C-alpha cells in the first residue's frame, strides 16, 4: 500500500494458521477479528532456561 | 419418366452425434486388475499441536 516515492508504505499480510489447542480444539493462531502491525525492530529474544 | 422417374443419388447426409471426453481428462491412470477389490489406505497425521 505504498505511496509514490516509497513513502508511507504498508505491507499487508493475511494469516489464518490454525494450531491445535491444549484442550485439543482448533484455534486460529492469528486472531481473526483483529489487525496487528509489527516491525523487525521489536528485537525479540529466544529465552531458554535450564533443563 | 414415363412409368416412373430416374434418379441421380448424391452422397448420404449422416447426422452423427458424439459425446466427447471432457471428464476423463482428470483420470489418467488405467489399471486392468483381475482380482476382486481395490484396497486404499489413507493416513492423517496430526502434528500441529502445542
Amino acid at each position: 500500500l505504498v505511496g509514490a516515492n516509497g513513502a508511507g508504505r504498508m505491507r499487508i499480510w493475511v494469516n489464518t494458521q490454525k494450531y491445535r489447542d491444549q484442550n485439543d480444539q482448533e484455534q486460529f493462531l492469528m486472531k481473526q477479528k483483529a489487525v496487528m502491525g509489527i516491525s523487525s525492530a521489536i528485537e525479540g529474544v529466544r529465552c531458554f532456561g535450564a533443563i | 419418366a414415363g412409368l416412373y422417374t430416374t434418379y441421380q443419388l448424391l452422397e448420404v447426409q449422416r447426422k452423427l452425434k458424439t459425446l466427447p471426453a471432457f471428464f476423463l481428462q482428470w483420470f489418467p491412470r488405467q489399471i486392468n486388475f483381475q482380482e476382486d477389490m481395490i484396497a486404499f489406505d489413507k493416513v492423517i497425521q496430526d502434528v500441529t499441536r502445542v
